[PDB]
Formats: C-alpha cells, sequence, structure tokens
C-alpha cells in the first residue's frame, strides 16, 4: 500500500544509562524514546550513537513499554537474562553487529510462540568487557528460555561450540551460576 | 500477529 507505515506487534522503549547524575543507580536511567514502527525503529537508530562510540559505563537498553529496563519491574523480578560477553577486541569487529541484530530480534517478533515472555535487552559498554543481553520475565520456564536462547544464538551466527547461559536475575543481584546453557 | 523477517526489517531501512 505504500503510504502506511509498517507497525510493531509491541511499542517499544529505548533507556540510556550513564553514571553522571546519582550515586544511587536508577537516577542515572534516562528515557529517549519509544517507537512502535518499522520506519520510527530506523528513526531513532540513525540518531544516536553506535555502541562503540559510548564512555566506557553506558548502557542502552530496549524494553516493552511498561517495563522498566531494572529487576524491580514486576514482569522482571521472577525472570533473567540470556548473556553474550564480549572481549575486548569484539567492542571493534563484532559489538555493534550483535546489538543491532538484538534490537531487529526484539522488534520483529522473532521468538515464535514464546516472543511474550521476551522483556527487553541491554548492552553494557565496559572496560573490562561488553556485555550484550535479552531479559525474559519468568526464569522457571524451561521451554520458554531454552527455545529463546536457541532463536538468539542461531540469530547471532554462533557456532554450537560456543557455549551461552542464562541468569537468573535473582542470583545476578545477590552477592552467578547458569540455570540454563545453550 | 505483526512478525518481520531480519530481510524485511533491513529493506525498510
Ligand atoms: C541492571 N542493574 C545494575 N544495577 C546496579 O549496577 C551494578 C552494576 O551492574 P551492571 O551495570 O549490570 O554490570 P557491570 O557494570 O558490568 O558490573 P558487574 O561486574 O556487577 O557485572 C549492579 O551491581 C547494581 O548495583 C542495578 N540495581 C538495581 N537496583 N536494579 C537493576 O536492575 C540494576
Amino acid at each position: 500500500e505504500h503510504y502506511i507505515k509498517h507497525p510493531l506487534q509491541n511499542r517499544w522503549a529505548l533507556w540510556f544509562f550513564k553514571n553522571d547524575k546519582s550515586k544511587t543507580w536508577q537516577a542515572n536511567l534516562r528515557l529517549i524514546s519509544k517507537f512502535d514502527t518499522v520506519e520510527d525503529f530506523w528513526a531513532l537508530y540513525n540518531h544516536i550513537q553506535l555502541s562503540s562510540n559510548l564512555m566506557p559505563g553506558c548502557d542502552y537498553s530496549l524494553f516493552k513499554d511498561g517495563i522498566e529496563p531494572m529487576w524491580e519491574d514486576e514482569k522482571n523480578k521472577r525472570g533473567g537474562r540470556w548473556l553474550i560477553t564480549l572481549n575486548k577486541q569484539q567492542r571493534r569487529s563484532d559489538l555493534d553487529r550483535f546489538w543491532l541484530e538484538t534490537l531487529l530480534c526484539l522488534i520483529g517478533e522473532s521468538f515464535d510462540d514464546y516472543s511474550d515472555d521476551v522483556c527487553g535487552a541491554v548492552v553494557n559498554v565496559r572496560a573490562k568487557g561488553d556485555k550484550i543481553a535479552i531479559w525474559t520475565t519468568e526464569c522457571e520456564n524451561r521451554e520458554a528460555v531454552t527455545h529463546i536462547g536457541r532463536v538468539y544464538k542461531e540469530r547471532l551466527g554462533l557456532p554450537p561450540k560456543i557455549v551461552i547461559g542464562y541468569q537468573s536475575h535473582a542470583d545476578t543481584a545477590t552477592k552467578t551460576k547458569n540455570r540454563f546453557v545453550v | 500477529k505483526k512478525r518481520y523477517s531480519r530481510l524485511q526489517l533491513l529493506l525498510f531501512w
């Protein structure tokens, strides 16, 4: 039809984090923008820095609107994350392409029957090694969590020999073991 | 109902 924008299943919110406003973690979160079409996603993506050009200590988070990008949210507190850990050199080679693929997985509803279990994703730019993660709502749904992990691994193009792990947020927040691996 | 392939999303860029 040409003149109609292509709507997303969900409205998404993009958040930025930098540790330069407050000594309390959550007061450093900024809501950047919300979008609910493919066209509006790309308009936003085109305006913002690549993750590799952010100062160490910064995060982007993309979460379904209504879910705050923190453990304490009702939809994250029983949940967990699939974690991708990058070495320092992968900031250059893999970080930006992995983050974009992650964004496309989310907005495109790429987890078929288990897409509702996905809450969001987070990229941490860190001097010790960058991290990307997909956050899901219930760490005890073995079927949903494992399916999501397998989709994610396939979409990043990681070979069978590379193993990724899922951690519950409850475990991450306690002073971490994997609940699942794929 | 709204699912997009990788291909589709990139084309729309
Ligand atoms: C995601 N976070 C992160 N965070 C605070 O920020 C700290 C650093 O977490 P991070 O940014 O996820 O990881 P990173 O900076 O690499 O440090 P680490 O070595 O702990 O992984 C946490 O130990 C915690 O004090 C949080 N605090 C609250 N209350 N809720 C949250 O959802 C989160």
